[PDB]
RNA sequence: CUGGUGCCAGCAGCCGCGGUAAUUCCAGCUCCAAUAGCGUAUAUUAAAGUUGUUGCAGUUAAAAAGCUCGUAGUUGAACU
RNA sequence: GCCAAGGAUGUUUUCAUUAAUCAAGAACGAAAGUUAGGGGAUCGAAGACGAUCAGAUACCGUCGUAGUCUUAACCAUAAACUAUGCCGACUAGGGAUCGGGCAAUGUUUCUCGACUUGCUCGGCACCUUACGAGAAAUCAAAGUCUUUGGGUUCC
RNA sequence: UGGUGGUGCAUGGCCGUUCUUAGUUGGUGGAGUGAUUUGUCUGCUUAAUUGCGAUAACGAACGAGACCUUAACCUGCUAA
């Protein structure tokens, strides 16, 4: 939020989920996030380059973290034929 | 009731592991063994202690036991775990027992030739 | 003298986190009252009761004293710490050890046109613990804290002027009012406003970006 | 789970689902063209037809009318349009 | 307080079920509500087959047996030791022993 | 974004399917619907290999990126996988963890075993679900050997594969060691490991 | 804090204190809230989300009628 | 065996809002109780005897009255219970189970039936979990309620 | 000032029973809003919470055990 002097006023932003797009709360110690580096041709991956994706603890505790960060990934084309739109 | 305690099996246990390779079955030498490596207090735990002591040589003897290690066991673990026979997954001719996994090695693309059927 | 056995405690221990709103940010645990001394001095506390519960055991009675204790900056951050101990010293350094390993933030906004620092909760936030739900809904400026005195205690300890405060349930028992209020004081930060849709960058994290501190 | 293509269902969903319960619901029953096995005509015959349809030439019992679809007995054969 | 979700007997989709007597007591029990046990005896002893068997004919026929049913009452039931008290874990396992 | 360099790898498509890694067992669980192929005669699931082999390789690339090799930590409470894991923490740095679980190891901050890694990988969920509990409550990343009996609460990476034969574990755990260790370092592509994957075996003996 | 009585005298809105060490009984002293005001009794309001339209509760604390039909009454699918 | 009726299912069948809830108002309403008739084997209120303890007077054993049966008239309640009003929508995983329907170049039977498997609708339920609720016991409703409002009776 | 004048319901020290046997007190963690619970036990065994074993528990301490006295079996180790 921003005051009348326009300069963001507040103790943090919390971070969004990246499933369900919900507020990761201070104590949520069941959210976790994870990252995957880029992998060029034949291994080596590239160090300092990476993608991460925040998943919040009611998503993990439901189970749905799997799916989530299956279709998160193929949006983001790190992964192929694991998960379809069309079900 | 002759129940050990935790200390004199405590006391067995380590006197064992520190000691394993020169010790000696018999009663007499284990005991000497124990009054000259132990600071042992009393001769009657001493005594308690031996006994249970050589009981566990003739334990391990008998067969192996997991509730005490030593050198020479940490170099048999090491030792066999490195053991290795020839490939067993990529071997015996070609796969056995495949019906519907052929139809779906066909629409993946990465249909291997070598299958049986039932 | 205070040795870190955590990997976020020797971070903290080395100086290299930035602030509490970092660790905020990613949700560490926090299991040292040293790190969270660091990152927030001048912590003022209030004892707000202390009971003796009873265990009818064999013979007598095992009781043990209970003490509740409310730790805050009065800028933003509030804990709330319930101790058992044997004598009133012990239970009560106990329960401020719990308070400050259980301080959490405070949202704070304003009730109309943003002029100034806030002073309000900015939308109203509802907590319940057994029966005894504390509604905390905004306020005008200069309205005061329109509460009872323990949660007026608790809302000045928060950093928050004005604020209505609506109570329901068995408010005797003051276990459950604290808890009560506490969890609606620390759910503010779980409503998303439209004010927060703009997306993060989903930042480094300390202990991703500091790692290689973590040696030796 | 979670992001379900509800306008586009898969097409064996839909057939393992109930004629309501679909995204759009429709019969599932046909029509279809049945000749006598000693004759040349045509008659057009219901799946769950209720009542005995009684062919015009010299023709047998054309279906039986059970609890769902009509019982087919004598040997013909049916186009379904 | 409902200690048992079935109240005590297995009964759904009905009003009454008519009633049946015990054995020990003959109390009257619902005919869900009772203790249905099964007690196959033989007619001989098991030491009494070598004397039947030397005091027998027909070429030592099969000996016959008798299959009785027993409906016992809660009260009995426990006092018989056929049924038991149980902890509150416990008293969910309907399978039997 | 996916280079095509990590794909099927037929040679090892055939050892998976040797192994039995595709052969689940016969419940469903619903939530890896999607990881199994048509339902087999007699109540057998048959799990599809390409998205097995493409959840190993994105399991890889989480296990890599991870600054301290030292804070990756293992499961296995089944003795299948002790040999398994155990050549995991010899050919990678992580650490592994066989038979006895003590909970209260990444919790409890005063106790000796006190270790807190930063991504944990479980052989089963099933006979792990203690270090998946103990994962949710102290903030940790989670990856699994899981079939389609078993739960993916607080699961983050699955692979849908056996899990309950021996060669369908030691095979897997080989197979993602070898693609972690040539997501980086050396043991390029090309030129085989050295190493075959009958040593993860675990023997009587 | 000090003298007198000692489950008595008595307080005491409630809990509760009083059977010789009475911080609650009556006398001295000090302090506390208000101040030309303080206290007491009654009627009412807020408390009382214990009259609930906002805004109660009905498995076990008070309370779903033995069940069904059904009139006043209330409510009433989508589309111009 | 006859008569009248009922739900679910199948249906490219017909009308088209004809519906939900009920103050009042009425039908049915266990057992026991009442009026009479018929019938009355066993059990059995009341009662009759004999141990029983100090007293038994009640439990126990035998007999035994009204009653338990039926017909024609009554009443109107019980722990009449799922201690949980009715209608409508949404909300997670599994396996059994009753009725119906769909499919099986599956097994079996002297044209269909029996068994098995999959899908769906309508019921009786069970196990796990608790996103969620509660004071808790516990609850797929007692959830979708301080983020409080779908409609409507009783209290 | 003395009091073997009173008060063991004011107590100190001690002693006798509970207990000639076998449990007790913490901490860090997990469950419950809370009182509280696990740790402190399915199983086997011992006089023993003694031990093996699984084990949301882990790490501890006290006690028991352990320790001391006595009773015989024997050593020419400085003896009377
Ligand atoms: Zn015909
Ligand atoms: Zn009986």
């Amino acid at each position: 939020m921003e005051n009348e002097a326009g300069q963001l006023v507040d103790l943090y932003v919390p971070r969004k989920c990246s499933a369900t797009n919900r507020i990761i709360q201070a104590k949520d110690h069941a959210s976790v996030q994870i990252n995957v580096c880029a992998v060029d041709a034949e291994g080596r991956q590239i160090p300092g380059e990476k993608t991460t994706y925040a998943i919040s603890g009611f998503v993990r505790s439901k189970g749905e973290s799997d799916d989530c960060i299956n279709r998160l990934t193929t949006q983001d084309g790190l992964l192929e034929g694991v998960w379809s739109y069309q079900r | 009731g002759r129940v050990r305690t935790k200390t004199t099996k405590r006391a067995s246990r380590v006197v064992i592991e520190k000691y394993y390779p020169r010790l000696t079955l018999d009663f007499q030498t284990n005991k000497r063994i124990v009054d000259e490596v132990a600071i042992i207090a009393s001769k009657r735990l001493r005594n308690k202690i031996a006994g249970y002591t050589t009981h566990l040589m003739k334990r391990i003897q008998r067969g192996p036991v997991r509730g005490i290690s030593f050198k020479l066991q940490e170099e048999e673990r090491e030792r066999k775990d490195q053991y290795v026979p020839e490939v067993s997954e990529l071997e015996v001719d070609r796969v056995n027992v495949d019906q519907d996994t052929k139809d779906m090695l066909k629409s993946l693309g990465y249909d291997q030739i070598p299958v049986r059927v039932l | 003298e205070w040795v870190p056995v955590t990997k976020l405690g020797r971070l903290v221990k080395a100086g290299k986190i930035k602030s509490i709103e970092e660790i905020y940010l990613y949700s560490l645990p926090i299991k040292e009252y040293q790190i969270v001394d660091y990152f927030l001095p001048r912590l003022n506390d209030e004892v707000m009761k202390v009971v003796p519960v009873q265990k009818q055991t064999r013979a007598g009675q095992r009781t043990r004293f209970k003490a509740f204790v409310v730790i805050g900056d009065s800028d933003g951050h509030v804990g709330l710490g319930i101790k058992c101990a044997k004598e009133v010293a012990t239970a009560i350094r106990g329960a401020i050890i719990m308070g400050k390993l259980s301080i959490m933030p405070i949202r704070r906004g304003y009730w109309g046109t943003a002029l100034g620092d806030p002073h309000t909760v900015p939308v109203k936030v509802s907590g319940k613990c057994g029966s005894v739900t504390v509604r905390l809904v905004p306020a005008p400026r200069g309205a005061g804290l329109v509460a009872a005195p323990v949660t007026k205690r608790f809302l000045q300890l928060a950093g928050i002027e004005d604020c209505y405060t609506q109570s329901r349930g068995s408010t005797k028992t003051l276990g459950n009012f604290v808890k009560a209020a506490f969890a609606a004081a620390s759910l503010t930060y779980g409503i998303l406003t439209p004010n927060l849709w703009a997306e993060r960058p989903f930042g480094q994290t300390p202990i991703e970006e500091y790692a290689d501190i973590l040696m030796q | 789970v979670l992001a379900v293509d509800l306008l586009n269902p898969s097409h064996e969903s839909e057939m393992r689902k109930h004629k309501l319960k679909q995204l759009v619901q429709g019969p599932r029953s046909f029509f279809m063209d049945v000749k006598c096995p000693g004759c040349f005509n045509i008659t057009t015959v219901f799946s769950h037809a209720q009542t005995v349809v009684i062919c015009g030439s010299c023709a047998s019992v054309l279906c039986q009318p059970t609890g769902g679809k009509a019982r087919l007995m004598e040997g013909c054969s049916f186009r379904r349009k | 307080t409902q200690k048992r979700r079935n109240n005590g007997r297995n009964k759904h989709g009905r009003g009454h079920v008519k009633f049946v007597r015990c054995i020990n007591c003959s109390r009257a029990v619902p005919k869900d509500k009772a203790i249905k046990r099964w007690t196959i005896r033989n007619m001989v002893e098991t030491a009494a087959i070598r004397d039947l068997s030397e005091a027998s004919v027909y070429s030592e026929y099969t000996i016959p047996k008798l299959y009785i049913k027993l409906q016992y009452c809660v009260s009995c039931a426990i006092h018989s030791r056929v049924v038991r008290v149980r902890s509150r874990e416990g008293r969910r396992i309907r399978t039997p022993p | 974004g996916r280079p095509n360099i990590l794909n099927a790898t037929d040679e090892d498509i055939k050892q998976l399917l040797a192994a039995n890694c595709h052969i689940g067992s016969k419940n469903l669980e619903v939530r890896m619907d999607n990881y199994v192929w048509k339902r087999r005669s007699d109540g057998v699931h048959i799990l599809n290999l390409g998205k097995t082999w493409e959840k190993l390789v994105l399991a890889a690339r989480v296990i890599a990126t991870i600054e301290n090799p030292a804070d990756v930590c293992v499961v296995s409470t089944r003795t299948y996988g002790h040999r398994a894991v155990l050549k995991f923490a010899a050919h990678t740095g992580a650490t592994a963890i066989a038979g006895r679980f003590t909970p209260g190891n990444f919790t409890n901050y005063i106790t000796r075993t006190y270790r807190e890694p930063r991504l944990i990988v479980v052989t089963d969920p099933r006979a792990d679900a203690q270090a998946i509990k103990e994962a949710s409550f102290v903030n940790i990343p989670v990856i699994a050997l899981c079939d389609t009996d078993s739960i993916l609460n607080h699961v983050d990476i699955a692979i849908p594969t056996n899990n309950k034969g021996r060669k369908s574990i030691g095979l897997i755990w080989y197979l993602l060691a070898r693609e972690v260790l040539r997501v980086r370092g050396t043991l390029s592509r090309s030129a085989p490991w050295d190493v075959m994957p009958d040593l993860y075996f675990y023997r009587d003996p």
